[PDB]
């Protein structure tokens, strides 16, 4: 019945849970711009940052579907958790492309190219059971 | 959807 979205902070490149407050019309600032729509979003866990003005590219339906480990393939673009400054700890949700997958009786390792804005190639993903499917169209 | 587990953003 709702109406739930993810908002991408433009400087970290990560996606955060958010809600849409207003939709306004951005009149072109220059002739080489078209009249586009602005989405006014607020972050669910950061209401101190007030409202942010974003475009449709940085707002999308909220991630709901987890891709099981057995169903992860090399080359898929997914939303996973990663911490660039502490790769062994919990981090933020970035879009990434799975680059390497390995499984043994003991270990389950996954490497992906993490998009942050720049790109990070072959990041060792810790949370291989919390890989989300990106919702489209 | 159930809330995701995410770290907290830090200041400079």
């Amino acid at each position: 019945v709702n109406e739930y979205v993810d908002a991408r902070d433009t400087n970290m490149g990560a996606w955060f849970e958010a809600q849409v407050v207003r939709v306004t019309r951005k009149a072109p600032s220059r002739p080489a711009l078209e009249e586009d729509v602005i989405y006014h979003v607020k972050y669910d866990d950061y209401p101190e940052n007030g409202v942010v003005q974003m475009n449709s590219r940085d707002v999308r339906a909220r991630a709901r579907t987890i891709i099981k480990w057995q169903d992860l393939e090399v080359g898929q673009v997914v939303m996973l958790n990663y911490n660039p400054d502490n790769p062994k700890e919990r981090g933020f949700w970035y879009d990434a492309e799975i680059s390497r997958k390995r499984e043994t009786r003991t270990a389950r390792e996954l490497y992906a190219n993490v998009v942050l804005g720049d790109s990070l190639n072959d990041c060792r993903i810790i949370f291989v059971d919390e890989v989300f499917k990106i919702e489209r169209p | 959807i159930p809330k995701r587990r995410t770290a907290r953003k830090q200041l400079p």
